[PDB]
């Protein structure tokens, strides 16, 4: 299997391979999250330079990975379909094994550790 | 309830013109151990009857005495006892029928297959097989044990019918008997060369031949068989 | 299955009936036991007839590659090949294998190789359902140093015996000489061994 | 272990008409792939307008036909001569049957003849005794190929009259002896063709108020 | 364990399910519920091995639950019926099989009809208006061929469904400690909890 | 413990001129138990028709499995299978699990498109075809089955005189089997249009 | 196989199908599972056939017997016990018998006797036995009465063999009918379950689930 | 089931009965038992009836393959090698019984393989359940130096004593011919002894006679186009 | 049969049974009185193989009735439970057992005392304050050992019952279908037909 | 078990070996195997121990009772008796038994009752495990009408050979001589027939 270690430091420390994923977060439309006092509401951006498409049919920008939780992102939108699929997944794994719905805080931890392993794993960017 | 320790192997026989021939070898085997060679299989009662034995050699010499009890028994109080009051081959197998349907029904049965093959008092030819469950069946030819599958093939050739029987001379029907015999010697692994053969006819009697021996054998073309395959030395 | 092989002054031969048996049917009257390993390395078979060809052309395969690489096997190489065959698959076979070969350093060898897969060097062996007869004939009758008419008559005589109680053994005896003069192949017929 | 029971194979039929009765078997006796007889006889007079077949483990089947040909004689003897009616010939039957109820007869029986009436009669019995009286009947080896086809072509079932679709039933019309037998034929002939222990002969009886009579058939002898 | 019985009417679907359970020699429990919602209008039953069934029903009931997030769409009830016999069609040929057999009761929100699948444990999947496992077909089924109509209310189901019961209360060898039932239709899913 | 006759059923395939006939019983079972009679065994995929027999989850399972296959393959080959290559790809199919088999008695029924020619075709559960000339039967009826084709067929015959023939070959087989019955189908297959005629007969 | 026998107001009610298979081969369809033991007492058969015909016209035998030494007719309790006892003997030998004994006599009124092979002998109101039995079952539970007339018990009966022979692949054929009163048995007609299952669905509206 | 193998002068000739059961049932009474490995070598089998087609279709198909990469007509050796030790592997699980004959470029060739992997060579071979039938007229009439015309004969006759008195074989003899040097020919019905006699009533019914419930087209056709 | 029951108070002898016959997949009968009077003051109830219970039963009746005619006098329980052990102590290696389990509840006229005796098929024959056979003393015997006193009133020995019979309904899996209540005393026997 | 009878010019001489086995242990190194019925009629056991001990000794009574009334039994006549026993007690016993006897009006004579309970009568016999060993030995080397020099030769080699490949067999060798002169008890020891 392809091994390659793209991730790796460079003289300064840096993992540039990393610091580029985030110049694509850059790029992506414009995310935002505000909790209220009894609500958290989410909000995005949708660039006008694509006309002529289908708002029904096309992928909407949040996410319900749970029947209590969403998720939204900035960057590579075919990356984060991959993030959205496990984070479903785990949803019901959790539901399975602890008879509870997932926690916001694990929920978040999982989908970062997915993201952490992508940086130190062989053959993966 | 038993097992047959000393067996004999294939009886044959059918059905000419004039009368019946019968035939079977001389061996009495121990499993595959060949061991005895001069056991007779073929049993004369009388001058119009041959009773051939298959199956377990010990329960065949019991068979055997009491064919020998049957004359004797018969003879008793019969001034025609070599005349119109003589054994026929009828009597002689319906009551060998009756022993081996009776055995077999106390469960200890007689471990043999038999064919009696005779002549009637009016000329009429007699072949009827009985045995150790006490199934009786009737045929222009019968066999037992191998000579089922290898000898009547071949004795069906010569006699296929009832309308066959008239056809077929008695040097004919000696013809197909000695052949299958030479067959069940290269294909029955508990057979012999020595063998004895009877021939009972309307007009010239009971003529029983001993010592006869499987001739006329193939086996040159062995020489040029190699190998099992590829191998050419 | 009768079969043996035996040394003798000019080298070794090996001895075979040719009966083959489904129960009492004798599926084969003529088959060749006596088989091809390499040019002066033959063998005897008995036991399941699939699981020693099997062998055999396995063997075969090896002592043709051992050749192209290093030369001529000896008769002994061959014999622990066929070892190495039976001894580590002996839970999955029924071979009984006699190992017979001639070299001119070694001259005429014997092999035995039983159902649990050891290994025997012997001055001759007898194998098969029908040798068992014969351990008291052949023990009584066996010579070194024997010559070539004396060893034909102690495998013809001993085989013709073996086939005589063996239900399982019988047809033709095939014989195998090997010496430096070359490969010769010999059979003999019922007519002829029988009245002995 | 030994074992007391066999397999001769062997098919029968038994069937009654308004004013006859016939029962057939077919002449092959076998065991296991080998034929032992191409012609051995399975049903028999057994006296007293009354004919017989015991279907199975032939043996036992000539065993239970002697016995019973034996329980005719005695019934003669001890009755002044009185003829043995089909009805009283069953019962006796499955006397003779259940009398060895734990070491049974190893066959399936069919008897047939004509009752008191002069109608047309058969019975059917099972290896331990229980019998009934029956229209149509075939037994042994053949027997699952030849009864579909009788309550089709005999009894008329599943038929029904053209332009009615369903509502009014074939009428169930009487057939004679010589229609019977073209049945009988036919349903051993596809036997013949479809099971390896059917062939080589067909041996029909026929009962009548006049006697029993006897037909023979060829059948395929593969 | 024992007797799960089905029943589809006009315009629901209602499913009974006895509430014992016995470790051989003892009842250890008397108020056992052997049902999961799948779906909110999709509702399964079981019967079968100990552990096998509520293992099975549990991952049965996770995968879709998975796929109703995933689509933002309920599965109709014979999509999911597919979807489960396929996996005890697969299981019959597995290294140790589940043991458990389920019946599915669903109302088709586009169709507007109710819908009763009966699947046993070698994946044998047949659609019925009446439907059982074990031998509560036995006893049952003689009355629901007599007494049942395609157009009865949820009440008149009800009642019918209280003479099977009691057929299998006066005719069974063993107690089990009556059933919960459970009504299936436009609204969802609701227990009856008097019976 | 069979697993050839735990559920029943039975299946008839039959020749004509210039068509062919299938038909099969509607019962499934557990054992003694009648569980569904509306359990309809013969599938159809173009015009290629396939019945089968045996254990009721294994027909379900290839009826998915041979509707997958002749979908991908008429994609690739832009064509409908036809049934002598169909009779082919269901032999391959069964034998690939040889030794673990689905517990079946497939047969095939069709028309060739392009030739006219009838054809027919059976198999035993690991995939040895059985391509007779006149009939084709299978399930657990089939002794019955094989009775009652071999009196009443005969060659040549009209598509309406074939239906009376093979409906009546299977009544009266399954009314002598207690796994088989309630209710029964007969398709008539001609070159360009099929008849599909569900029969009356007793419920036990 | 499915028999049935109850107790009401009339007298009893004696019902049975008349299938009989070895396998899934269907061996006849003709078969008499009422063995009329003599003009007052009915015996049905369950298990083997040979079994419950034999000892049962031998039990009328013994009845026979019995009236004629004591110049009495024989109690249902009476015939009953000479079968179980006789039955009883013979346990361990391998006798397959499932039996109601059925009769009507002046002390006892209407009596049925459960009568198994095992020895168990059992007096009751409602027996059903066979391979339909359980479906049987369900139709009687659910609609006797005591009160019931002889024409809606005779069809009860008919009733509750068609609920067996419907479902139940061991059972079917046709339905023999008996009315057992106090001056004897009398019988009530062969019906063909082909027929009888479309005339009963037709006029009761029953078995919707069938289509016809 | 009959199957025979008989060399002759210039080639081999193997034929073979057309009966297969299902126990004691006939399931077809014209079967095809002769099979093409490759245009000039033929094989008969017995036992396990799809075993046998399975193993010759795959050798047949491999030996194709190999034929196409050496640029060689294949041989009969490389038939029973490759058919052996693909059996041998299966252990007699494979219930494949088999005769082998042939034709190619070094002669004529006549084996016979076992479900377990032995093989044999021969003159004269039989196998299946009437092989004992067989062989007894294999043994009573076989000579060396046979014509096309005696072996043909002998052939056919050795599977006739298998149709006539073997329970499992009947109906027709079928026949192949390779001979050096021409075409192998496939006699496909060559004997045919066991038609069936005409029946004594037609059972033809009256048109309507089957009672029906509902009748509906079928719709065999794709979506249709408008 | 199934639970047969026994209790010795201060002045008699209470012997419960169940009702219920089961032929295996049906309850045949829910109404069985598994009991047989063998003299005015001696009763036997019993339990095991189907037939031989009856056939024991009556055939032990039969030899009591028979003794207590030929001397005009009843024997003491103690007495007709040593007959009783001696023929299953014989059974036990004929060709064929008895697989029959009983109790004998008698009072004893001479000692004016009641008496419970337990016997099992073996012949295994034990005196006892209260008793059971088969599982039935698994469920009991804990509370029959904490609320059991010698002088209790037959009224008490009812109530103490009763509480054992609602834990055999609860915790047993078979329905057994109520039980058949008798009590012996000094004036003989009768039944409790509500219980 | 080894043993064997044969016939020669002046009568019949009975040979067995003394080895007796529960297992692999030899519980009786010493046994004698040749038994006497009657004076001049003498046996050979081999099977088990009981039961051959309990035949032989029933009809060592019946020959005496017979010899009582009648006169001398013949050799024949004995070999009934063993018969009657073995073949009617088929299923209960495991004997194999050799009779052999010398009359004045026919000499020396050989009968050999294997397991099913048959007769044989026979120049000469052989029986027991260790027999199978030399089958062709015997069939090679039998003479009739040899002298008792030569016959003693014979019976010391032949079971020489058994005692040599049968673990079962082994000890010393018995022999018992019939003739007009009387009987002759003969013993031969290991270091005596093993270097033959
Ligand atoms: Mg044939
Ligand atoms: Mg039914
Ligand atoms: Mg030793």
């Amino acid at each position: 299997g392809y091994d390659r270690a793209l991730s790796i430091f460079s003289p300064d420390g840096h993992i540039f391979q990393v610091e580029y994923a985030l110049e694509a977060v850059k790029r992506g439309t414009c995310a935002v999250g505000v909790k209220g006092k009894n609500c958290v509401v989410l909000g995005c951006e949708r660039r006008s330079t694509l006309k002529l498409q289908d708002t029904r049919i096309t992928p909407s920008k949040v996410s319900k990975i749970d029947s209590h939780v969403v998720l939204s992102f900035s960057g590579l939108n075919a990356d984060s379909r991959i993030l959205i699929e496990k984070a479903r997944v785990e949803a019901q794994s959790h539901r399975l094994t602890l008879e509870d719905p997932v926690t916001v805080e694990y929920l978040t931890r999982y989908v970062a550790g997915v993201q952490q392993r992508y940086t130190q794993s062989g053959g993966v960017r | 309830t038993q097992q047959p320790i000393v067996t004999g192997t294939s009886v044959i026989s059918m059905k000419y013109d004039n009368g019946v021939i019968i035939a079977a070898d001389n061996l009495g085997s121990y499993g595959s151990l060949l061991r005895f060679n001069g056991v007779e299989r073929l049993i004369p009662v009388g001058d119009n009857t041959v009773v051939g034995i298959s199956g377990d050699i010990s329960d065949m010499q019991h068979i055997e005495r009491l064919l020998k009890d049957l004359v004797t028994e018969n003879a008793y109080d019969n001034p025609l006892a070599d005349a119109e009051e003589a054994l026929e081959p009828s009597y002689i197998f319906e009551y060998l029928a009756t022993v081996m349907y009776q055995r077999r029904s106390k469960m200890n049965p007689l471990w043999n297959a038999i064919i009696v093959a005779g002549v009637q008092s009016n000329g009429d030819q007699f072949l009827r097989y009985v045995n150790l469950l006490g199934v009786t069946y009737s045929s222009p030819t019968l066999a037992t044990g191998f000579g089922a599958h290898m000898a009547n093939p071949l004795l069906r050739k010569v006699v296929d019918r009832e309308s066959d029987i008239p056809k077929t001379t008695v040097q004919v029907a000696e013809e197909a008997i000695v052949n299958a015999m030479r067959v069940l010697y290269y294909r029955d692994a508990r057979s012999s060369r020595n063998f004895s053969l009877a021939i009972i006819d309307k007009n010239t009697g009971l003529t029983f031949k001993k010592n006869l021996q499987v001739e006329n054998m193939k086996w040159d073309f062995a020489k040029d068989i190699k190998g099992y395959g590829t191998q050419k030395i | 299955t009768s079969i043996m092989a035996v040394t003798f002054k000019d080298g070794v031969i090996l001895g075979a009936d040719s009966r083959t048996t489904t129960g009492a049917y004798i599926a084969n009257r003529v088959t060749d036991k006596l088989t091809r390993v390499h040019d002066k390395i033959w063998c005897c078979r008995s036991g399941s007839a699939a699981d020693t060809q099997a062998i055999a052309d396995i063997v075969q395969y090896h002592l043709e590659l051992y050749t192209s690489q290093y030369g001529t096997p000896s008769t002994e190489t061959a014999a622990s090949v066929f070892k190495e065959l039976c001894y580590e698959n002996k839970d999955n076979l029924t071979a009984g294998i006699i190992v017979a070969g001639y070299d001119d350093k070694n001259k005429g060898e014997v092999y035995t190789i039983p159902l649990g897969g050891s290994v025997h060097k012997l001055p001759y062996a007898i194998a098969g359902s029908g040798s068992t007869f014969i351990y008291g004939y052949c023990d009584k009758n066996f010579r070194e140093n024997m010559s070539k008419e004396e060893t034909v008559d102690f495998i013809k005589h001993s085989l013709s015996q073996a086939i005589k109680w063996d239900g399982s053994s019988g047809g033709v005896i095939r014989m195998v000489v090997l010496t430096a003069a070359g490969v010769e192949r010999l059979i003999f017929y019922p007519d002829e061994y029988e009245q002995l | 272990q030994f074992n007391p029971y066999g397999d001769n194979g062997g098919t029968i039929l038994g069937i009654a008409g308004e004013d006859f009765a016939v029962l057939a078997g077919d002449t092959r006796n076998i065991t296991d792939y080998s034929i032992n007889s191409r012609y051995e006889p399975k049903v028999f007079d057994c006296g007293d307008n009354i004919v017989m077949s015991a279907n199975g483990f032939a043996a036992d089947g000539d065993a239970l036909v002697k016995r019973f040909k034996n329980s005719v004689k005695w019934y003669h003897f001890d009755h002044n001569d009185k003829k043995l009616s089909i009805n009283s010939a069953a019962r006796n039957i499955q006397h003779l049957l259940y009398g060895k109820r734990f070491f049974p007869y190893y066959v399936h029986t069919i008897i047939a003849g004509l009752d008191e009436d002069g109608k047309g009669a058969v019975y059917s019995f099972d290896p331990v005794g229980s019998y009934e009286r029956e229209q149509c009947r075939a037994g042994g080896a053949a027997a699952s190929l030849i009864m579909p086809f009788l309550d089709n072509q005999v009894n008329f079932k599943n038929q029904y009259e053209p332009g009615t679709n369903g509502k009014v039933k074939k009428p169930l019309k009487y057939l004679s002896v010589e229609e019977v037998i073209k049945l009988v034929r036919d349903s051993f002939t596809s036997a013949t063709e479809r099971h390896i222990q059917v062939g080589d002969g067909l041996e029909i009886l026929i009962v009548t108020k006049d006697g029993v009579r006897k037909e023979f058939y060829e059948l395929k002898r593969d | 364990m024992d007797i799960i019985l089905g029943i589809r009417v006009q315009d629901s679907v209602i499913l009974a399910s006895s509430k014992a359970v016995t470790r051989g020699i003892s009842v250890l429990k008397d108020s056992d519920d052997k049902t999961r919602q799948l779906s909110p209008h999709t509702l399964m039953s079981f019967a079968g091995e100990a552990g096998d069934t509520v293992q099975f029903a549990e991952y049965i009931q996770a995968n879709i639950q998975l796929y109703s997030i995933r689509e933002d769409y309920e599965l109709s009830p014979q999509a999911v019926s597919s979807f489960v016999r396929q996996e005890l069609a697969k299981s019959i040929r597995s290294r140790r099989p589940y043991q458990v057999n389920v019946l599915i009761g669903g109302y088709d929100k586009k169709k507007n009809k109710p819908e009763l699948y009966q699947i046993d444990y070698l994946g044998t999947k047949v659609e019925l208006p009446y439907g059982a496992h074990g031998y509560s077909g036995f006893y049952t089924f003689s009355l629901l061929d007599h007494h049942y109509r395609p157009d009865m209310t949820t009440e008149e189901g009800l009642d019918l469904l209280k003479l099977c019961v009691q057929e299998l209360e006066k005719r069974m060898p063993m107690d089990f400690k009556g059933v919960i039932v459970k009504i299936v239709d436009k609204d969802g899913i609701r227990q009856v909890d008097d019976f | 413990s069979d697993p050839s006759s735990i559920n029943g059923g039975i299946v008839v395939a039959m020749t004509g001129k210039d068509c062919v006939a299938i038909a099969c019983d509607l019962r499934l079972g557990s054992q003694s138990l009648g569980v569904s009679n509306k359990f309809e065994k013969i599938f159809h995929y173009g015009h290629v028709f396939l019945g089968i027999t045996g254990l009721a989850t294994d027909v379900t399972t290839l009826n998915e499995m041979f509707r997958y296959k002749t979908n991908l393959y008429k994609l690739k080959e832009e064509r409908a299978i036809e049934p002598e290559t169909f009779t082919q790809l269901v032999s391959s199919s069964l034998y690939e699990r040889r030794f673990g088999p689905y517990f079946v008695g497939p047969v095939v029924a069709g028309i060739n498109s392009k030739s006219g020619k009838p054809f027919i075709a059976g198999f035993d559960l690991i995939g040895c075809i059985d391509e007779a000339k006149d009939f084709i039967v299978s399930g657990t009826a089939s002794d019955q089955l094989f009775g009652m084709c071999e009196s009443l067929y005969e060659p040549n015959l009209e598509p309406e005189d074939l239906f009376e023939t093979i409906s009546q070959a299977l009544l009266n087989a399954a009314d002598r089997d207690a796994l088989s019955g309630w209710g029964a189908v007969v398709y008539i297959i001609k070159k360009d249009e099929v008849v599909k005629r569900y029969l009356k007969m007793r419920q036990d | 196989t499915t028999t049935l026998a109850f107790r009401f107001q009339g007298g009893i009610i004696v019902a049975v199908d008349s299938r009989a298979t070895a396998g899934n081969w269907v061996a006849s369809q003709t078969v008499k599972k009422v063995i009329e033991i003599n003009p007052f007492l009915l015996g049905t058969m369950a298990g083997g056939a040979a079994d419950c015909q034999f000892w049962e016209t031998w039990l009328g035998s013994q009845c026979r017997l019995h009236e004629l030494r004591e110049k009495e007719r024989i109690s249902v309790a009476a015939a009953s016990k000479i079968l179980s006892n006789l039955v009883y003997q013979y346990k361990g030998a391998g006798l397959s018998m499932g039996t109601m004994i059925c009769g009507y006599t002046r002390k006892e009124g209407p009596t049925i006797y459960y009568v198994d092979s095992d020895g168990t002998r059992l007096k009751g109101d409602i027996f059903c036995v066979g391979s339909g039995q359980t479906f049987a079952y369900g139709v009687l539970d659910s609609n006797y009465k005591w009160d019931l007339s002889v024409e809606d018990a005779l069809y009860l009966g008919k009733r509750s063999i068609l609920a067996a022979a419907h479902r139940d692949a061991y059972s079917g054929g046709s339905v023999n009918l008996y009315h057992v009163t106090e001056d004897g048995w009398i019988y009530h007609g062969n019906h063909d379950v082909g027929e009888l299952f479309w005339k009963v669905k037709e006029e009761e509206g029953s078995f919707n689930n069938v289509i016809g | 089931t009959t199957i025979v193998g008989v060399k002759f002068n210039n080639g081999v000739v193997i034929a073979a009965d057309t009966r297969s059961t299902q126990g004691p049932i006939v399931a077809d009474k014209n079967c095809a038992k002769l099979h093409r490995i490759s245009p000039k070598i033929w094989c008969a089998g017995a036992g396990t009836a799809a075993d046998t087609e399975a193993v010759t279709q795959l050798i047949g198909s491999n030996i194709e393959l190999h034929s196409l990469y050496t640029s060689r007509e294949p041989r009969v050796v490389s038939a029973l090698q490759m058919l052996k030790q693909h059996l041998f592997k299966y252990q007699g699980h494979i219930g494949a019984y088999l005769i082998v004959a042939g034709v190619d470029p070094t002669g004529s060739h006549l084996f016979s393989i076992d479900a377990h992997g032995s093989t044999d060579v021969g003159y004269y071979l039989s196998l299946g359940s009437g092989s004992l039938a067989a062989m007894a007229v294999l043994e009573s009439h076989w000579k060396q130096d046979l014509t096309k015309e005696e072996a043909i004969k002998l052939a056919s006759d050795a599977i006739q004593a298998g149709i006539w008195n073997d329970l499992g074989s009947g109906s027709n003899v079928d026949v192949c011919v390779m001979e050096i040097g021409k075409d192998a020919e496939y006699l496909r019905n060559y004997l045919t002894p066991n038609v069936r006699e005409e029946k004594q009533k037609s059972y033809k019914f009256p048109r309507g006679t089957t009672a029906v419930l509902k009748e509906s087209i079928v719709n065999i056709c794709d979506i249709q186009e408008e």
